[PDB]
C-alpha cells in the first residue's frame, strides 16, 4: 500500500473526527461497529483507515504502521510522544485530566496511593507538587478504586464530572486540559508530504 | 536473554566490525588525526564536567572502591577528548580521532542500541568554516570507501540563527521553550498564532516556513536581523557547506534552521547524516565548546554500518587429517610453509586435531593428489 | 586525574595498540578461530553464572532501568564465550577468539590496570593434549610475530594433582583452604608443621618442596598417590607440554604443581606466561569446563612497552603554495594526496599558515609545477 | 466486614455464573442494565465487583477484593506473586500461542513481537533461546502483522477462526489457559471461616 | 508468444498528462512535491507524461492531472 | 535506433513522440576489449522537441532507472 | 542491460521441494489442500518443485515442504 494509512481512536474520539474527515477528502464507506473489519477503505483511494484502541494509536504511528493518526492528548502524555510530530490541536473530544477522591474524605497521614490508568502522568503531576506517591495501575472503572479502599485518590479524564458525582467522588486538582491531536510519523512527514499537505490544510481550515 | 538494546556481534559480522573499526581508524590517521583511546571509566568530576542533563541520565554510575568516589561508564567519548586536548593540545590547531565502546542507560531510538561502538573525529583551535569543511571531506572519504548501495542524506542546521533572534527579540525562557517545542513538532499553525504577539515574531515564523530555502533566507528576515553580524555569518556558513557537499561530494543536502536538538552543547553549525529512511542519524556532528577554544567534530556508531556493508566471502580451508599424518617430517614442513603463505594472504586454515574436526562454513579442502597439495572447493 | 589503575592510551601508543589488536586478531582468524564480539554488559544471571567469588567481587554492578534487574560490566570475556558456544557450538570441536575491553573493580596485581584490553582464544570439544599443544603453537606464533626483545618465561601447573591428593587424603574444606594459603605464600616451614598432623601430609609437603622437579615427582609420592590414574596422567601431561615448549619453541619452562589460582574454574593443566621479570603474568591459560574447553588470554595494553612500529611518515602540505592553485591544480594535488594516504602517509591539509602536525617528518612542497616530498 | 468477590467482565463472567449459583452466591440485578460497580448478592456476607479481566489480580493482591476469578493468561502476565491460586475452575478455556502471516518467512533479524502479553512473550521466546523486540498493544492483535507492526503476535486462541479470518496461522503453543480462583494471602488467614464453604462448593462444581 | 496477442487482453491503461501551464506556475518546493506525487502514481502503474510544451499530448490520453486550490487531482477527459 | 526512425516516420506525426525499446542486437566485431557482440539493447527516444528540456527529461528517466537498481557502483557522466 | 548484471543483486530465491513420500501418502482432499497451498506460495514467487521421483531434487534447494503432525510447513535445509 503506497497511500497514507490513518490511525483513528475507536470510541469517543471517532464521533467528533468524522466531520473533520468529510471536509477533507476522506470518509468511510462502511461503519466501524457493524463491520468486523480492521482495515477500512475511504472515498479517497490514497487514504486507508485503521480503527484502533485509543491507547494503541501512538504506537502504530511511531513505528510507521500508520503514517498519521488522531489520538487523545491524555494518551500522548502517558505514552510519551517522543518519536512523533504533534502537528495540530484538533480541539475535539475535549476534557480534563484531574485528581479525584471520596467526597469530603480527609487525606491520610502517609504516602498517597493513586489508582490510575495514567501512571506516568500521575507520577509526573505529583512529582511537580513535591509529593511522593504509590501508584497502582488499572485499566478500567477508576471510580470504583477509592470506594473499596484500593487507593486514596484516582487520576482520570473528566468532562462534566457526573461520573465522579454519581459514585460519591469529587474532583480535587486540575492536572491539564485534554483534546485529540493530529500526530504524524517522522519518516512519513518527509516521504509523503505531498499526500499529507492537502489533508493537513483542510483539518486546519475546519477549525 | 540479553538486555534490550544489547546484542552479540558474532562470526562474519564480528569480522566485518573489526575490519570496519580498523580501516576507518587508519583512514582518520592518514588524514592527520591523532588516535586516542581513553578509558571506559573515569571520575564523574571529569567525565560529566559541563555535561547536559541528558548525558548525565545516559551515564551509568559506579563507586570506586579505592577512594569511595563516584565514577561513570562513559556514554560519550567527546568529553574525554576535551580533557585530553586541555592537557596535551596547546593553543594551536589539534586533531583527534577515536573508536571505543560506550554504554547508555536508555536507548535513543525505538529498538536502538545501548552499547554503540562510537567512532569519531574532532578539530580544536580553528574558528573558520574550513575546519568544518575538512571534517566533511574526511567523513565522505570514509563513507565512499565503504562501497555502500545505501544513500546518505545530510541535514544541516545552525543553532546560532535562533539563538541570536531570541537575544534580539529579548525572549523569556518560557517563550524560548514554547517555540522550540513548536519547531520540534513542526506545528506551523500554532507557531503562526504565537508569533503574531511576540517581538520579532515574523522572524521566528520565517525560520520554520522558509528556512529550507537558505539562498533567500537572509532577505526574508527583518532589518534588525539582517544587520546582526552573527546571523549573516551563520547563514553564509550554511551556504558554504551546502555547496561543498553537493559539488565536491554529490551529496543531497537539506537545510533546517529549526533543528535545535542539543541546544545546550551546540554552538553553531550542525550536521545530521541519515542512512536511507532510518529515523536516528547515522552521523551526528557540529560546532561545540572546546573549553575560549573552538571545537568541531562528528561521531557515529560503527555497528550501524554492518547492515549496509559487505566483505568478500571468506576462504575457509581444512587440511586433510589422514593425508597430513601420512607425511614424513620434511613433507610436513613443506606443507606448513604452504599453510603459512595461505594464512599471510588471509585464508582461514584449520590444522585438524581429529578426523572429525571441521570448521564452520567450510569452502575448501587442502588435499594431497599425486605428491601435490592443492585447494579443492567442497 | 584518572582513577588508580586507569590510564589513557594516547597518540603513537594508541596507534600501536590498534595495530596489535588487529594483527593478533587476524592471525587467530587465519588459524581457524571464529571471532566473536560479545557486549560489555549483560544481566548478572548470564554474566556470572557459576562465577567464583573473586570474579563476582571484580564485576561492577549497574541496574537496568527498563526491567529493574541487575547487570554487570564484564571483568572477563571467557564466560560469554561459554554462553555463545552453548547456543552455537554443537557437540564437535569449536574454536573462538575475541578481543575486548573488560573492567575490574580492583587491580589484580600491585599497580595493575583496571581496564585491560583482553584478547584471547579458546578450543571447545577436544579432550586430547593435542588441543593444548595447538593453543601453545598459536600463542608462540603470535608472540614471535611481535619481534620483541623481551623474553617470555612459562610456568606450568596442573590443579588435578592437588585435587586428587585432597580426595584421597579426605581433606576438610578448612584444611584445603589452609594448604592453599601456605602454597600461595610458599611458607615451607609452616607447611612442614601442618603436614606432620594431616593425612598423606608428606605428599602435600612434597608438592611444594619438590614439585619443580617434574621428572622425579611421581617417584617421591606415596604408594596410594602413585596408584592413582589421574595423578600419573596429570604429571605425564606436564612432561609432554614442557618438552614441546623446550624443543619446538626454545622456551624456558618451570613447573609449579602448587599453582592453584582459579581453583574454582581450572580443571587440569594451567599455563602462566611471564614477560621478563614482571610480577603479573602477561598470558594466563588452561583447561576449564559435559564439554571440554581450553584457552588463554592476555592484556594487549601490556605489549605496548615491549613492541615497536616503524616510524610514521607525517606530511604537511605547504599552505601558501596550495592556496595559489587553480581548481584543476587543487584536484590534481588532492588525487596525489589520496594516493599518499592509501600508502599509509599521514598527510595534513593545513587550515592556516601555522597549522603543524605533531612529529612532522616531511613537507609536500611545490617546485616548478611538481609536488615533491622533502624531509624536514 | 463480609467477603468481596472480584469477577472478570466479558467472556469469563458468562461461564462463572453457574459456579456461583451452586455456591449460594448470585447477583440480584444484572451487570448489563445497571451501571453499578458494587453488587449485593443472595448471600449477605458476599459482595461482588465486576471488573476488567486485567484488573482482577490487582484488586485481589492489594486486598480490595478478598478473592476473585481471573484468566490464567492474565495471572502469568501480571505475575501472581502475592496471591494464592487455589483452584483451576476449568472454564473459559483457551491457549496462548504465537501467530504470524500464513506461509510468510521469518526475517533475518530480531523478531518483533506485537502483544498484550509482553512478559509472557519475553519469557516464552527466552525459553526458546530467541532474542525479541516486544511491542506493547492493548487490542486487535490480528491487525499488527497485516500492516507490518511486528513479525509475530502472541494472543489467546480458542478455535483459531479470528486468526484464519485475517490470513494468519498459529505457530507455537505457549501454554493452556483457563479461569482460576485466586485469594488474597491475608484474607485466606483472617476470613477462612467465611471462605471454606464457598471454596468447597466451587471445588464440587467441577 | 506473439501468436497469443490476438487472443489476450490487458486492462485498459491509465494515461495521464500533467497540465503544462499549472506546472510552470509552481515554485521549486511545489515542483518537488508534484514530482514526489508523480513518482508515486508511476509506482502504481499510471503512465504520466511531464509535458515539454503546451501541445505535448500522449497517445490515448485518459486523464489529466490538474491543479485546483493547492491540490493536484486526477480527472477523466 | 534506425528502426525507431522508420516507426516514427510512419506513426509519429509532426508533434512530440516518445518511444522505448529493449531487444537483442548483433555486432560483427566487439567495440571494446573482450566486449559483447550480442548486447541486450535497451533505450528511450524523444522526437519533435528542439528544446534542451527534452534532453533534461531523458536524464530524469535514465537516473530514475539507475537509482531503482540500488547499485553500489558509481555512474560518472561525461 | 547485460552489463548491469555484474552490478546488481536480487534477493536470494526460495527454492522448495515437496516431500515425495509424504505427498503420495495423502488422500485426494489432502492433495487438493496441499496444491492450494503450493499455488499460494508460487503466487508469492517461491519456486516449488512437485517431485516426479524420490530422487527429484532442484538445483540450489533452500527449503523442503514437509508434513509434521497433519501440517505442511517449510523447513530450511
Ligand atoms: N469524558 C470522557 C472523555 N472525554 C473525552 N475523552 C477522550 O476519549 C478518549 C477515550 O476514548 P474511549 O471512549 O474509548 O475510552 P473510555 O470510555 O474511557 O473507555 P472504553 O470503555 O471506551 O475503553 C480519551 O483518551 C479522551 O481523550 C474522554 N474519554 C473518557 N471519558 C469518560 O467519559 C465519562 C464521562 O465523564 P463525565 O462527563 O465527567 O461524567 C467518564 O467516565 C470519563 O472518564
Ligand atoms: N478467545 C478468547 C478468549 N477465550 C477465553 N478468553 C478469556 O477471556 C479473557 C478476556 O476477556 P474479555 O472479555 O476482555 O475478552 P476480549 O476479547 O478482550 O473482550 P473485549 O474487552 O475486547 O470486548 C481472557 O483473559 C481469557 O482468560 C478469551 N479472551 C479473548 N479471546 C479472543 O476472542 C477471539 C475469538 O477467538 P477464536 O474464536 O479462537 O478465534 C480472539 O480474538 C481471541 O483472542
Ligand atoms: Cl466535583
Ligand atoms: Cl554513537
Ligand atoms: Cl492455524
Ligand atoms: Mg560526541
Ligand atoms: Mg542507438
Amino acid at each position: 500500500f503506497l497511500g497514507l494509512t490513518l490511525a483513528l481512536s475507536k470510541g469517543r474520539i471517532l464521533e467528533e473526527t468524522m466531520p473533520l474527515l468529510r471536509a477533507a477528502g476522506v470518509e468511510l464507506l462502511e461503519d466501524p461497529e457493524a463491520s468486523r473489519k480492521l482495515i477500512f477503505p475511504t472515498s479517497n483511494p490514497n487514504v486507508r483507515v485503521l480503527i484502533l484502541r485509543a491507547s494503541d494509536v501512538p504506537t502504530y504511528v511511531e513505528h510507521g504502521a500508520a503514517d498519521f493518526g488522531v489520538a487523545g492528548k491524555d494518551v500522548l502524555l502517558e505514552h510519551g510522544a517522543n518519536h512523533v510530530y504533534e502537528l495540530l490541536d484538533l480541539k475535539i473530544a475535549q476534557c480534563k485530566l484531574m485528581t479525584a477522591g471520596v467526597k469530603d474524605a480527609p487525606l491520610p497521614n502517609r504516602r498517597l496511593r493513586i489508582a490510575t490508568k495514567y501512571v506516568n502522568v500521575a507520577r509526573a503531576y505529583f512529582a511537580s507538587q513535591g509529593q511522593q506517591v504509590d501508584v497502582i495501575k488499572l485499566y478500567g472503572s477508576m471510580e470504583l478504586a477509592p470506594l473499596v479502599g484500593l487507593g486514596d485518590l484516582i487520576v482520570d479524564v473528566v468532562d462534566t464530572g457526573n461520573t465522579l458525582r454519581a459514585n460519591g467522588l469529587e474532583a480535587r486538582d486540575h492536572i491539564c486540559d485534554v483534546s485529540s491531536r493530529l500526530i504524524v510519523n517522522q519518516v512519513s512527514y518527509k516521504r509523503k508530504f505531498a499526500l499529507l499537505e492537502p489533508i493537513l490544510d483542510s483539518f486546519k481550515n475546519s477549525i | 536473554m540479553l538486555p534490550d538494546g544489547v546484542a552479540d556481534v558474532l562470526f562474519e559480522d564480528a569480522h566485518k566490525q573489526e575490519v570496519l573499526r580498523h580501516q576507518l581508524t587508519q583512514q582518520l590517521i592518514t588524514h592527520g588525526y591523532q588516535l586516542v583511546s581513553p578509558p571506559m571509566i573515569e571520575f564523574t568530576e571529569s567525565l560529566l564536567s559541563g555535561a547536559s542533563e541528558d548525558l548525565k541520565r545516559q551515564t551509568f554510575k559506579i563507586i570506586d572502591q579505592l577512594t569511595g568516589r563516584l565514577m561513570g561508564i562513559r556514554a560519550d567519548i567527546t568529553p574525554q577528548i576535551l580533557r585530553i586536548d586541555a592537557h596535551h593540545g596547546g593553543d594551536g590547531i589539534a586533531r583527534y580521532c577515536y573508536a571505543g565502546d560506550v554504554i547508555h542507560t536508555l536507548p535513543s531510538g525505538l529498538f536502538g542500541s545501548r552499547t554503540p561502538l562510537q567512532l569519531g573525529a574532532e578539530i580544536f583551535g580553528c574558528e573558520s568554516i574550513a575546519a568544518d569543511i575538512e571534517l566533511i571531506d574526511v567523513l565522505f572519504s570514509m563513507i565512499n570507501s565503504l562501497d555502500m548501495s545505501a544513500v546518505l542524506h545530510v541535514d544541516l542546521g545552525h543553532v546560532t540563527i535562533f539563538k541570536r533572534l531570541a537575544e534580539l527579540a529579548a525572549l523569556s525562557a518560557s517563550d524560548t521553550e514554547q517555540l522550540m517545542q513548536l519547531y520540534a513538532n513542526k506545528n506551523l499553525p500554532e507557531l503562526k498564532q504565537v508569533c503574531q504577539v511576540l517581538p520579532m515574531g515574523s522572524d521566528f515564523y520565517t525560520l520554520a516556513r522558509f528556512g529550507h530555502d537558505i539562498a533567500n533566507l537572509l532577505g526574508r528576515l527583518s532589518e534588525n536581523a539582517q544587520q546582526d553580524t552573527k546571523i549573516v555569518t551563520a547563514i553564509d556558513e550554511l551556504q558554504r557547506l551546502k555547496a561543498h557537499l553537493q559539488v565536491q561530494w554529490q551529496c543531497a543536502v537539506s537545510i533546517d534552521v529549526t533543528e535545535l536538538s542539543g541546544y545546550h552543547y551546540h554552538t553553531g553549525i550542525v550536521f545530521n547524516g541519515y542512512i536511507n529512511s532510518e529515523t536516528q542519524p547515522l552521523v551526528r556532528g557540529g560546532r561545540f565548546d572546546g573549553m575560549p577554544r573552538q571545537a568541531t567534530g562528528f561521531s557515529m556508531d560503527v555497528s550501524r554500518l554492518l547492515a549496509h556493508t559487505q566483505l568478500d566471502a571468506p576462504f575457509i580451508v581444512l587440511i586433510d587429517y589422514d593425508a597430513f599424518n601420512n607425511l614424513d617430517s620434511a613433507q610436513r614442513q613443506l606443507l606448513l610453509q604452504q599453510v603459512a603463505s595461505l594464512r599471510q594472504q588471509g585464508y582461514r586454515v584449520t590444522m585438524p586435531l581429529t578426523a572429525e574436526d571441521m570448521p564452520v562454513g567450510l569452502t575448501h579442502r587442502l588435499s594431497l593428489a599425486d605428491n601435490q597439495w592443492r585447494l579443492h572447493a567442497v
